């Protein structure tokens, strides 16, 4: 009975900036590893940013140095700073939550926010 | 030859001297020349044990063997001080005289071989079973849960059993003696107490951990971190190791009667003679105390699971039932043994040694049941299939 809600998406000019946030409610959050996945038009979903419970952040080579993932355990929200947005970053971003259970880790996903980058 | 016949009981110069002593004697030569090759070796077995003059004392027994009355000589050889001194040694000699075969020594030899294969399969089932559990969690990143960390700690305890306790405890029964010295005897017993104590304490941690998890919004998420889980595991082995090695290494288990002192000084004797104080205190601390709180806590976990209760819910509710079988199987396999420890100490010679060893080995087999119980969870079941069947 967990809930993931993304926010911060929308329309932005090329080279701009956006900050995505994902509210998690239904577990401890401080112990679960967060992450951000995006779905491009006609492409499979690609992991772009993921932060563990300890704070180890992993990024994708296509977004390395431009994106920055972090979290606030006081507000139960994982953030994703998006700088120097390109046309290839135009995708629907999903917030991933790896909540560990008794024997296995259960993957929970959000509804997904859409980020469109116009090259005007 | 009868070289293995004397080898099975407790050198070539003594055999040839006993054969020459029977031929020179005027009361053993007529009997030796009337027995088959099998019964002649059984006659030399008595001369090598008792003596040339002692064997001649059985005037009535040798007369019945000379008259080929095996059934009447079997009851006549049971009425002597030699039959009451060693009942296991004499019964095999009487049977050899009566049947004229090696059935008394063959059946005692096939039993060692037959039981030796069974105990070897127990070791193989424990090692292969637990190493599969260790590998399944250490490899698959989806099985990296706090409970599985304690399962790894529990499987390690059962793994050492099938590598340092069960194999050396099996040779102690087949050979009927101990052939590893006193240094390893006090160490083999220390490991034995350690792994059992570390197992019940680890299961006790799981029950408490599942209670904090079921009192959480996720109802199944452990409140411990990955680093804190390793700290608990480390402290469990430290506490259990202090309540296992220190009472043994400091010789707090030693008894006072003469039979125990003679077994402690003997390198070939490794019987676990304990005093009335240590046997109760250690069983209470290392087994009974963590057992009561484990059942009490995990019963409230089952009470909260039925009080708060989809498709996903049944999968994780069965995972709590899976851990309940682990605690239940570990209980129903070590409880009769620790009950005997209370009975054996309070009343001496009330429980047989064979029964005491049997119930001790029921707990040994328990160190190979946990991997089979983990097959109830499809998460563990798939991980096994990917490692073994699919490969
Ligand atoms: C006491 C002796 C004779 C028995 C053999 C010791 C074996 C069973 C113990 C000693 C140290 C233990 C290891 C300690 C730590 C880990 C890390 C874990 O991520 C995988 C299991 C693993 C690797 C354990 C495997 C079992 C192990 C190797
Ligand atoms: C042949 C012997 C070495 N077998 C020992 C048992 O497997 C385990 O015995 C124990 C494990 C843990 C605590 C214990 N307290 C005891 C008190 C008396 C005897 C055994 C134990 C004991």
């Amino acid at each position: 009975q967990v809930q993931l809600q993304e926010s911060g998406g929308g329309l932005v000019q090329a080279g701009g900036s956006l900050r995505l946030s994902c509210a998690a409610s239904g577990s401890i959050f401080s112990l679960n590893d967060m992450g951000w996945y995006r779905q491009a038009p006609g492409k499979l979903r690609e992991l772009v940013a993921a932060i563990t419970s300890g704070g180890s952040t992993k990024y994708a080579d296509s977004v390395k140095g431009r994106f920055t993932i972090s979290r606030d355990n006081a507000k139960n929200t994982v953030y994703l700073q998006m700088n120097s947005l390109k046309a290839e970053d135009t995708a629907v971003y999903y917030c991933n939550a790896k909540v560990a259970g008794t024997f296995s880790i259960y993957d929970y996903w959000g509804q997904g926010t859409q980020v469109t980058v116009s090259s005007h | 030859n009868i070289f293995e016949m004397l080898r099975i009981d407790e050198f070539n110069q003594d055999v040839d001297a006993a054969v020459r002593g029977i031929l020179r004697n005027a009361k053993l030569k007529p009997v030796y020349d009337s027995l088959d090759a099998v019964r002649r070796a059984a006659l030399i077995n008595m001369v090598f044990q008792m003596g040339e003059t002692g064997v001649a004392g059985f005037t009535n027994s040798l007369r019945m063997l000379q008259q080929k009355r095996w059934d009447e000589a079997a009851v006549n050889l049971a009425k002597s001080r030699w039959y009451n001194q060693t009942p296991n040694r004499a019964k095999r000699v009487i049977t050899t005289f009566r049947t004229g075969t090696w059935d008394a020594y063959a059946a005692d030899e096939v039993w060692v071989v037959g039981m030796g294969i069974v105990m070897s399969l127990i070791v193989l089932a424990i090692v292969f079973g637990n190493v599969l559990v260790i590998t399944a969690i250490a490899k698959f990143e989806r099985l990296q849960t706090v409970t599985n960390y304690f399962i790894t700690s529990l499987a390690c305890a059962d793994l050492v059993m099938g590598l340092a306790v069960v194999p050396f405890g099996a040779a102690h029964i087949l050979t009927k003696t101990w052939t590893f010295g006193n240094f390893w005897c006090e160490f083999w017993t220390s490991i034995d107490v350690l792994c059992v104590t570390a197992s019940i304490e680890t299961l006790c941690v799981i029950a408490v951990d599942r209670y904090f998890a079921i009192t959480s919004p996720f109802k199944y998420q452990s409140l411990l971190t990955k680093n804190k889980a390793r700290v608990i595991i480390l402290m469990v082995w430290i506490v259990s190791g202090l309540t296992s090695f220190l009472p043994i290494q400091m010789h707090w288990y030693r008894a006072t009667h003469q039979e125990a002192i003679n077994c402690y000084a003997e390198e070939t004797c490794c019987d676990f003679f304990t005093n009335q104080a240590y046997a109760i205190a250690s069983s209470i601390v290392s087994f009974y105390v963590p057992l009561v709180i484990m059942v009490f806590v995990y019963s409230r976990v089952f009470q909260e699971a039925k009080r708060q209760l989809d498709k996903f819910a049944l999968k994780e509710h069965k995972a709590l039932k899976t851990l309940g079988i682990i605690m239940g199987t570990f209980t129903l396999c070590w409880l009769p043994f620790f009950i005997v420890n209370i009975v054996h100490v309070i009343q001496d010679n009330l429980i047989r040694k064979e029964v005491y060893i049997l119930l001790n080995w029921i707990g040994y087999v328990n160190s190979g049941f946990n991997p089979l119980i983990y097959c109830r969870s499809p998460d563990f079941r798939i991980a096994f299939q990917e490692l073994l069947c699919l490969r």
